[PDB]
């Protein structure tokens, strides 16, 4: 692996990076869709409460 | 009305509901009257609280809303007229000088002998800011047990309006959902009403049994 195929071994790191980037870009919802925290959900006007 | 609120009339000495164990003592007639309106100079901060309530409420509205004021055992009970309950509750909660932010609950009590006012709801209100305490008393007839729900003013009254409906049938109209909370929704009757039987069973014993205390004699 580390003599004859070190090049492919290194490129597997590129495969991993691309997988991580794809997961983050396509699946990681950002701030605009973050679910409200219990703290945030516990204050709305008077959260559930009233 | 202005006379003290008669809730029950007991006939005969010794607090006996029945005919009497001894002849000749059953002729006494003593009405059991809860205290009537207190003379105006209320003690302590009660006088200030009522002065402020009458200032915020118009004289006409104050007369229409406050049926009675009872200072009993250094405790203030505002017999508030039904229908006006939400208005006075809002005034008490919101007004800076009154500011009764903490409503502690709603307690139902039943007066089957109190004509037109059988059901009473008691709202113990506390103002932490001023460290003051009062009670509101709202009376509804057994035939029309409806009362304005204070849910908008005091959300805590939820589960207290529900509990008192469950145990007395007081319909707090305007309540988001006045469903039974203690009894099963399928339950029949309202247990804490005086007419509702205790529902016990006889206590067994070798050769005998003791009926439930409600069936046996009493001298209340």
């Amino acid at each position: 692996i580390f003599t004859r195929y070190l090049w492919a071994f290194e490129l597997t790191s590129a495969l991993l990076i691309t997988a991580a980037l794809g997961a983050m870009v396509l699946a990681h919802r950002e701030r605009f869709e973050r679910r409200k925290t219990q703290r945030e959900l516990a204050i709305e006007r008077f959260q559930t409460g009233g | 009305g202005d006379e003290p609120e008669i809730i029950a009339v007991r006939r005969g000495m010794f607090g006996n509901r029945d005919t009497g164990d001894t002849s000749g003592y059953g002729r006494l007639v003593r009405p059991v009257a809860l205290p009537g309106s207190t003379p105006r100079p209320y003690g302590g901060y009660f006088d200030a609280v009522m002065d402020r309530l009458a200032e915020v409420l118009g004289e006409e509205r104050y007369a229409m809303s406050i049926e009675r004021v009872v200072v009993y055992r250094d405790q203030l009970t505002i017999e508030v007229s039904r229908v006006q309950l939400p208005a006075v509750a809002s005034v008490l909660r919101d007004d800076p000088d009154l500011r009764f932010e903490l409503c502690l609950g709603v307690s139902g009590v039943h007066y089957p002998e109190d004509t037109g006012r059988e059901l009473h709801a008691v709202y113990p209100l506390m103002s932490i800011t001023h460290n003051r305490r009062i009670q509101l008393e709202v009376a509804a007839p057994d035939a029309d047990p409806h009362i304005p729900s204070l849910y908008a003013v005091y959300p805590t009254t939820d589960w207290h309006e529900r509990e008192t409906y469950d145990f007395f049938g007081i319909i707090f109209d305007g309540h988001p959902s006045l469903t039974r909370i203690e009894m099963p929704d399928d339950w029949e009757g309202h247990p804490q009403r005086k007419d509702y039987p205790l529902g016990g069973i006889p206590v067994e014993y070798h050769g005998a049994q003791i009926p439930p205390p409600d069936q046996r004699r009493s001298y209340s």
